[PDB]
């Protein structure tokens, strides 16, 4: 299934009073903020070309905590600040969705617009009806995948399925990581969603030519001191401290080569390995992947390389490395 | 109405960055300000929205020989039992009415990724393979073969800052603020200039903006060297050449694309 | 999905059936095979009709001679409309399997008020007014006048229906009330009478109880033609109340005053008739000598002779005498009086009215009324009510009682006394159903134990089967909260109702539950007066305000118009994220009428056991007789009524499609073994002792946990 390589997802978090309640081990709001930090850090770590923007809705008002950006550190910093947020009021789903729609309305067609709403308080007081907004969202091809907390509220139930997104509820804190971890992967592009080519430029890192000859002093582009060398642009010719950052002038995405290669594993998912507990003529006592003795009655094998991988190797391969070591050969 | 005038007053002093750079475009009398903007309690309110009777009363009972404190007093003021049920149903209904305003993927060449964007007889394999096969029949030469005083010492000298493989100034600070102001000044005005440049815009209405923007590039950059000249003639140190690239490269893109326009015609 | 039942092979449209369904079909077949009346309970409101219907279809094909027609009744017409859809879906599936049309006809009857095509009766909504107009249009004089084709509006639909509807019966098809109305329009035939004719040959006929219980109308449409028919009732747990209400007739001072005025109009009408038409109408006297319907059942009904009353002048005085006796006997100021057999003796001695002439008064009134060519029966409807009461008392009083209330409750002094003739046993009015029809299956949900029904209704069931729904996921999660955070008794006892803590505990439970319960929740109280006091107590405190902040709250009132608007707003709240807390009374008409489905009444709350005011004499007479006869303890039946009624309103949350919904009982009384025993099997068996006495806060926590498990998909 073709996926949306570049996606603009908004993580809407409810500043409802229900977040004050501590059903989980720590305060619910802190737990979401703590774990949301993992998603934000991991979201870019598995999709560099994508960008994220967080919204916090409290006291029936939806305020953009952070705009769309490609730097996880900036977003993470806002999360740390938001820990001490008052968290007093009632959320307004219409206000939150309207805010996201305005920003996402002008987004390019190629990108896969998405929204992730962390619903905590089952109540949703809104200035106007949301069904009209729901119709607008479908015409706007925005995927809203709410993640409820301790409530299978009907209003969000129609929202996820009608809009094409997915709804979920937190069975427990451990299950909470799985739900958001699932959304890290680029959701498949549906029939309605379309794709298009996107222009991009690769900023070649440059430093002083020859012992500060014809140097290129400059400070930064969004107390930055003078920099001897930094990333430039094919068109901006502006010094960018770090990548990937959208051109502040061109509007064209700048991204290094490794970043694009980071998402190739999505295109070629590794086929799952059949699990056979018995040895099954496997004469290699040591696991091929890790050269470690198999102390468990479990084995994994490919359909091409037909190698042997223990539980630890298969877990690691399908979790992080996203490729079969021996089958590369 | 004078909507723009009120907007300017709100941003006149509330936000320095927005107004600071806009004035600079007029400090030297570069271009007209028209193109600048052209291109770019709770409790009473709840009762105001909820109870129409209060809304009607407020309009008719607008403060006249009275006090707001007295008005607040008027708010809280078997048959009586039914009133609570009716009021709550009416109150709840009013609140409800208040919030209701009237594809499998496929590919043809996957090997290209394996040899990705990064760019770049037979007997030799046999000859080399046999020679190395007999190489290690003598092993454990660690005593002297691994390193020598001369070889080890040579490495240390190389690792020194003077040696090979080890290659190895914030004097202006007040001028830094001006450059940052200039950098934002350049960034502020290039954005509009480059807003329509990437898109061809084969339309007179959209192309006219390009011509005005293209001409405006000279006007804004006409005054740029004058400010540059003052800064340059201070100590002839820490030359600022990067700022020139954006303007010079903007010219080159302007001249080249403008020339390309003539060829297309 | 054909099912090879032990008795035979039964077609089934849906993909799969739960194990309880296997028991349902075989249990039903057992009674059908034995051809004996029985009673059974099945939890699921939806899928029960099709499973019930599916066997009958297979049974009818296997043994067409054994069963003539199917009579499947439903409580309310809005609910019977969805039933025929299930039958329509089954017929298409069965017809598709066969591949050709089969001699199967299904239709639903109803009153002319609900369905009709005549423009004149369309604007009218009152049921009585519709009959008056239709009767006048279809009156013999209009029909006789229709032959003359004089200048007068004649209802064309009935005129052509008689010439056409009589000759050609509809071969087959399924026609709901909405569909049936369209058929009459295109064919120019009565949607009502056409259905009535179809009853002669209609494999499946479905209509409300009031068309099968009251002898006035039920008997005529339920003629002996159904010698051996599978008559079935749906959700007929309160069958006795409907059955008894049919016999019960209420005479009031306002009604009596209307009768006196109507009687004067009747006297004036006779005077006009005498001067205008005497000879032709006098012929009916010969017909009377030769020899709106009587409420007497088949055996009880008598038509020997009209009696002494044989003329309009004589008959009117007879009603004049009887009306005065009731007028005087009603105006008497005293304690509530009971006199089932003595009222007939008192009336007979006081004003010299023998019972035998008085028995035919109701029938004579209709016959005499027909001779008067009246404009409509709506104006004189109260007079017929007195006539129906007049004949009923004179017919039999063994299982009845005349209750007179000079002073009405809830009023220190009222000048509008009401004379009650409430019955005491429902077996009397339902008796003809049992003999006329070989077997009757009383299928119902939330049914308190079956063994009592044979005691209440004089019948011998073939089987007593209780079914509990079996699903891969435990949809319903019942609980009883008898103890609050204060660990104080929370029973809504009459003496303990005044307790502030008990009232506070309910507010705390609702406030806390509203926080966890998603959009859609309903709370049931014991009475409107108690509901107002609890609401007022919460209103004075901040509990109600906090509840309002947590979710929207709606209260129910006696008037239907307010209830309809509020209920419509409630459904809007659930659709949005606001949610609504609809406070209602268990015995209010809103609770029985409304049905709660997914994201509607998610957490049904039963605030206190539902009990009626014991001071009500009418209930006492009914309660006393059940203690006097059939050997039922007074408290047992009273608890039975609450337990059966409490289960009635709270069982809607599990309508069908395995939509998660929890039920919380805010009373320690339910935790008692006696209350649990009377609880329905499906609700009872799922309920466990561990959660039986959950604390108000403890119950909330488990409710939150319960939602989590149900929230995730399968
Ligand atoms: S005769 Fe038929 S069409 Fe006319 S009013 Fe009666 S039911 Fe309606
Ligand atoms: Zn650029
Ligand atoms: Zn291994
Ligand atoms: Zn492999």
């Amino acid at each position: 299934v073709r996926l949306g390589m570049m996606r603009h997802l908004y993580v809407v978090v409810d500043g409802s009073r229900t977040m004050e309640d501590q059903d989980l081990k720590p305060n619910r709001l802190t737990c979401t903020l703590k774990l949301l930090e993992y998603f934000v850090e991991e979201y870019f770590d598995q999709n560099p070309i994508s960008q994220i923007g967080i919204i916090v809705t409290k006291s029936k008002r939806a305020e953009k905590l952070t705009e769309l950006s490609g730097n996880p550190r900036k977003h993470i910093t806002s999360l740390k600040k938001a820990v001490d947020m008052t968290c007093h009021g009632e959320p307004s789903l219409y206000n939150s969705l309207s805010i996201a729609m305005q920003t996402l309305k002008h987004m390019p067609g190629h990108t896969s617009r998405e929204v992730l709403i962390i619903f905590s308080s089952l109540t949703t007081c809104d200035p106007s009806n949301i069904y009209d907004l729901i119709k607008t969202l479908k015409a706007a091809k925005i995927r809203v995948s709410v993640i409820g907390l301790s409530a299978e509220v009907r209003v969000c139930t129609v929202l996820a399925r009608e809009t094409g997104g997915t709804y979920h509820v937190i069975l427990d804190e451990s299950h909470y990581k799985e739900l958001l971890t699932h959304h890290v992967s680029p959701p498949p592009a549906s029939s309605s969603s379309e794709c298009s080519l996107i222009r991009m430029g690769f900023p070649q890192h440059t430093i002083a030519s020859l012992s500060d000859q014809d140097a290129k002093p400059s400070f930064s582009m969004a107390e930055p001191g003078l920099t001897l060398g930094g990333y430039f642009c094919p068109q901006c010719r502006a010094k960018y401290c770090e990548l990937p950052v959208e051109c502040k002038i061109c509007g064209l995405t700048l991204v290094s080569a490794p970043h694009l290669a980071r998402s190739y594993h999505h295109l070629f998912p590794l086929d799952a390995f059949q699990e056979i507990p018995l040895e099954e003529y496997n004469g290699e006592r040591f696991c091929y992947g890790c050269q470690g003795e198999l102390k468990d009655q479990h084995v994994y094998v490919c359909a091409v390389c037909q190698n042997v991988f223990c539980v630890d190797c298969d877990v690691f391969v399908h979790d992080s490395l996203h490729c079969c070591p021996g089958c590369i050969h | 109405a004078n909507k723009e005038l009120e907007e300017k007053n709100r941003m006149l002093q509330e936000d320095p960055v927005l107004f600071q750079l806009y004035k600079d475009l007029v400090v030297s009398q570069v271009i007209s300000a028209e193109e600048f903007w052209a291109n770019r309690s709770d409790i009473i309110e709840s009762i105001f929205r909820t109870y129409p009777a209060v809304k009607m009363k407020y309009a008719e009972n607008v403060p006249h020989n009275m006090t707001e404190k007295e008005f607040w007093t008027r708010f809280f003021q078997e048959n009586s039992n039914a009133a609570i049920i009716k009021r709550f149903n009416h109150h709840s209904a009013m609140v409800l009415a208040a919030g209701l305003r009237k594809i499998a993927l496929n590919l043809k060449k996957s090997d290209r990724y394996y040899h990705g964007p990064t760019p770049i007889t037979s007997q030799d394999i046999i000859n080399s393979f046999q020679s190395i096969r007999q190489e290690m029949e003598a092993y454990t030469p660690k005593l002297t073969q691994v390193l020598s005083s001369s070889a080890a010492s040579s490495t240390i000298t190389a690792l020194s800052p003077g040696g090979a493989l080890m290659q190895g100034q914030m004097v202006p600070n007040d001028i830094q603020s001006e450059l940052k102001h200039l950098y934002v000044a350049v960034g502020e005005l290039l954005r509009h200039f480059w807003s329509c440049f990437p898109v061809n815009t084969p339309f007179l209405e959209e192309k006219v903006v390009k011509m005005k923007s293209n001409l405006e590039r000279f006007q804004v950059t006409k005054l740029c060297p004058f400010q540059e000249k003052i800064r340059r003639q201070y100590l002839s140190t820490n030359l600022v050449s990067h700022i020139e690239e954006m303007l010079q490269t903007a010219y080159n893109k302007l001249h080249t694309w403008q020339s390309r326009r003539l060829m297309k015609k | 999905m054909k099912l090879n039942v032990d008795g035979l092979l039964v077609y089934f449209p849906y993909d799969y059936i739960y194990p309880e369904q296997f028991s349902y079909m075989r249990e039903l077949k057992r009674t059908l095979d034995a051809k004996g009346h029985g009673v059974l309970e099945m939890p699921s409101g939806t899928g029960k009709t099709v499973s019930l219907l599916a066997l009958i279809m297979a049974y009818q094909r296997a043994y067409p001679l054994e069963v003539t027609k199917l009579i499947y009744c439903s409580r309310t017409v809005p609910e019977i409309e969805k039933v025929i859809e299930e039958l329509r879906k089954l017929l298409n599936f069965y017809e598709k399997q066969e591949g050709e049309k089969l001699p199967f006809l299904g239709l639903a009857l109803s009153s002319r008020k609900n369905l009709c095509i005549h423009p004149e009766v369309t604007p009218l909504r009152f049921g009585k007014d519709v009959d008056g107009k239709c009767h006048s249009l279809t009156a013999s004089y209009v029909r006789a006048q229709y032959q003359h084709d004089t200048s007068l509006p004649h209802c064309r639909f009935y005129e052509e229906f008689d010439a056409h509807g009589r000759e050609v019966p509809l071969p087959a098809g399924i026609y709901n009330l909405d569909d049936l109305k369209a058929l009459g329009r295109r064919q120019g035939w009565c949607p009502y009478f056409l259905a009535r004719y179809s009853i002669l040959h209609a494999n499946v006929v479905v209509y409300s109880y009031h068309y099968l219980l009251d002898p006035k109308i039920a008997d005529l449409v339920s003629k002996e033609l159904a010698r051996k028919a599978v008559v079935v009732f749906d959700e007929a747990h309160n069958i006795d109340n409907v059955c008894i209400d049919s016999m019960s007739v209420n005479l009031t001072r306002r009604t009596l005053d209307r009768c006196q005025g109507n009687l004067e109009t009747l006297q004036k009408t006779v005077l006009r008739i005498k001067e205008t038409d005497e000879q032709r109408l006098r012929d009916e006297y010969r017909r009377l000598v030769e020899g709106a319907n009587p409420v007497l059942p088949d055996e009880v009904l008598q038509e020997a002779v009209p009696g002494s009353i044989r003329t309009a002048e004589h008959f009117l005085g007879f009603l004049r005498r009887l009306l005065e006796y009731v007028k005087w006997r009603l105006r008497v100021q005293h304690v509530v009086q009971e006199s089932p057999p003595a009222f007939l003796s008192g009336l007979a001695q006081r004003v010299c009215i023998q019972r035998k002439p008085l028995r035919f008064c109701a029938e004579r009134l209709r016959s005499l009324l027909h001779t008067l060519e009246i404009t409509d029966l709506a104006d004189f409807s109260p007079l017929t009510l007195l006539a129906n009461f007049a004949t009923l008392v004179s017919t039999y009083a063994k299982g009845f009682t005349i209750i007179i209330e000079p002073f009405d409750d809830r009023t220190p002094t009222i000048a509008n006394p009401i004379l009650h003739f409430s019955c005491m046993d429902a077996s009397l009015a339902i008796k003809p159903v049992f003999e006329r029809f070989q077997s009757v299956i009383i299928t119902s949900g939330t049914l308190s134990p079956l063994d009592i029904y044979p005691k209440i209704l004089d019948f011998h069931p073939v089987t007593m089967a209780t079914f509990t729904m079996t699903l891969a996921r435990v949809c319903l999660c019942p609980m009883i909260i008898g103890r609050g955070n204060d660990q104080v008794a929370i029973s809504s006892k009459f003496e303990t109702r005044e307790d502030i803590a008990v009232i506070r505990n309910y507010g705390n439970l609702l406030l806390e539950m509203s926080a966890v319960v998603p959009d859609g929740i309903v709370a049931f109280f014991t009475s409107y007066q108690y509901m107002e006091s609890t609401v007022a107590s919460w209103y004075e405190q901040g509990i109600l305000e906090n509840i309002q902040r947590n979710k929207l709250l709606f209260i129910e009132t006696q008037d239907g118009a307010e209830t309809s608007v509020a209920l419509e707003k409630y459904q809007e709240a659930c659709e949005n994220g606001r949610g609504a807390i609809l406070l209602s009374v268990a015995r209010g008409k809103v609770s029985e009428g409304i049905d709660f489905v997914h994201h509607y009444g998610r957490a049904v709350i039963m605030f206190g056991v539902p009990y009626v005011y014991t001071q009500s004499r009418i209930l006492k007479a009914r309660l006393e007789y059940l203690r006097d006869q059939f050997q039922i303890r007074e408290n047992d039946f009273l608890t039975f009524d609450a337990m059966r009624h409490a289960a009635q309103c709270v069982g809607r949350a599990i309508r069908g499609k395995t939509d998660y919904g929890l039920m919380v009982f805010a009373d320690k009384r339910f935790a008692r073994g006696d209350k649990r025993g009377k609880l329905p099997r499906w609700i009872q068996e799922h309920l466990t002792d561990a959660n039986l006495n959950l604390t108000v806060d403890e119950g909330v926590q488990v409710a939150k946990y319960f939602l989590r498990q149900m929230a995730q998909p399968f």
